[PDB]
C-alpha cells in the first residue's frame, strides 16, 4: 500500500559537528543506546506515523510547539521505503504554523554507515593520522620516535 | 493552508482547519 | 573557544553563530552599575570576580 | 493575512481581523 | 495599504486609513 | 497533493485525501 | 502596546516611533509567549515604509 | 503614488494629487 | 503525470494511471 | 510618464505632459 | 511529447503515443 | 516610444512619429 | 516545430513535418 | 521568423515563408 | 519591426518596412 | 599527459573532460579476472605487461 517512516528527536544532543561522532561496536548496539535507552530527552512519534522521503530533507511535525522545537539537534527515522535506518541533524528549525513547524536535516553519514569494522573492508586507500594495533605500533615504533 | 505529513485525514466537503 | 559543544535549549543556526563569533573571541566586560560599563580603567582588572 | 496564528476571519459575519 | 504589527483593529466594513 | 505514492484520489467520489 | 512577532522573522514593525525617533536605535530586547527565554538583538537596519 | 504621507487621495471628489 | 522512458504504451481514451 | 518629486500640481481631469 | 523522433501523432485517429 | 524629448504624439490627428 | 537554416520551403497552408 | 533579412512575408497571400 | 535612431519619418497609416 | 591531441570519433566536450583529467592523471588498473581488480598486491608489479 503506502509506505510511512517513524522519527525519534532527541534533545540537547552532544553530537554538534561532523568530526566527533558516537562510533559502537554494531548497528544493533547503536539503535539499543538511541532507541531502548532513555539517555537524553527525546520526543518519539511511534504512536503517529510520518509520509516523508530520505530524498527531501524538508520534515514537518504535529505536536511540536515552538518552545518544544528549541534545543531538538539530532533525528532519528526509519522508513518502510529503505531497510536502513538514518540519523540527520536538524540544521534549521522554522515556524510556519501554530500546529506545523518545519525542520531541515542533513544526513549524519558517518553514523549511519560506518558503524562496526565496515571501514576495514576499504582496499588500496591512502591512510593518514590512523590509530594503531600494539602489534603494529611496536613494529612501527622506530619510524614514529 | 498548509498540511503536516502526520496522515491528517482531510475531508474537502466538511473539513475546517483553525491554523494558517 | 573552539570545539563541540551545545548549551540547552538554544536554537542550533544562533548556536553554529555563537560556536563561530567565540572562535573569532569575544571580550566580556563585568557589570560596574554605569551607563556604560563597557568603558573601564583596564589597569585596575584585579584577580579574584 | 501573514500571520494569523489561530483566530483566522473565516467565518463570514465577522468583518474585523485584529492584527494584521 | 502596510499594516503594523500592533494589534490594529481594522474593520474591513468602514475602516479607512490615512497613510499609504 | 505533493507526494502521493499510491493513494491517488481520482475517484469523484471520494472526497478526503489522507496524508497531505 | 503588545505586537505580534516571531523570532524566525527579523523583520518588525513600530506603530508609534518616527523616523525622528527611529534615529539611533541600537538594541532592543524583546520577550514573546511563545517561548520563555528572553531576547536580545542588534537593530541592524532601519527602513521607512 | 509611490510616496504619499498624509495626503491620500482616497476621496473621489479630488482629481489633483501633488507632488507625485 | 510523470512518465518513465520506457515505451510504455498510453491511450489516451482510456488509460489510467495510478501512480502520480 | 515619470514625475519629479517638486511638488508639481496634476490635475488627473485636465493635466497634459508635454514630456515623455 | 519531450522527445518525438519521428512517431509524431498528428493524426487524431491516433489516441495512444508511445514511449512518451 | 522610446526616447521622445518634446515631440510626444499625444494628439489623435497626428499619425507619423519622427525619429523612433 | 524547430526549422533548420537550410532554406526549407515552408508551404502554411498544407505543409506537414515528420520530425518534432 | 528569426532572421528574415528582405524577404518578409507581410502580403497575406504568399503562404510560403522560404529558409526560416 | 527595430528602428534606427535616424530620424526616419514614420507614417502609422500607410508606412510599410521592408526589413525586419 | 598535457598537449593538443584529439581521439577519432569523439565528441568534443568528452574530448575536453578527457584533456584535463588526463592532465590531473589518471592510474590504469589492468583486468586480473577479479571482482576488483582495482585493488592488487602492487609489490608485484612486473615490466612486461
Amino acid at each position: 500500500d503506502r509506505k510511512l517512516t517513524h522519527f525519534k528527536f532527541f534533545y540537547n544532543t552532544p553530537l554538534t559537528d561532523y568530526q566527533n561522532t558516537i562510533h559502537f561496536s554494531s548497528n544493533n548496539e547503536r539503535d539499543n543506546y538511541f532507541l531502548n535507552e532513555n539517555h537524553f530527552n527525546a520526543i518519539d512519534y511511534k504512536n503517529i506515523p510520518f509520509n516523508f522521503i530520505r530524498d527531501r530533507n524538508m520534515v514537518n511535525l504535529e505536536q511540536m510547539s515552538w518552545q518544544d522545537a528549541q534545543g531538538i539537534n539530532y533525528c532519528t527515522f526509519k522508513s518502510d521505503f529503505e531497510n536502513r535506518r538514518y540519523y540527520a541533524f536538524v540544521n534549521q528549525i522554522e515556524y510556519v504554523n501554530d500546529h506545523v513547524t518545519r525542520m531541515y536535516l542533513v544526513i549524519d553519514t558517518v553514523m549511519t554507515y560506518t558503524q562496526g569494522n565496515v571501514l576495514s573492508t576499504v582496499q588500496n586507500a591512502f591512510v593518514e593520522r590512523q590509530h594503531l594495533p600494539r602489534d603494529v605500533y611496536n613494529y612501527l615504533l622506530p619510524s614514529l620516535r | 493552508s498548509t498540511l503536516p505529513q502526520s496522515k491528517v485525514n482531510i475531508d474537502v466537503d466538511n473539513t475546517v482547519l483553525d491554523y494558517a | 573557544m573552539r570545539g563541540t559543544y551545545t548549551i540547552d535549549g538554544i536554537d542550533p543556526m544562533l548556536l553554529e553563530q555563537l560556536k563561530v563569533l567565540l572562535e573569532t573571541g569575544v571580550r566580556f566586560w563585568h557589570n560596574d552599575g554605569t551607563n556604560n560599563p563597557m568603558a573601564q580603567n583596564v589597569f585596575k582588572n584585579k584577580f579574584r570576580k
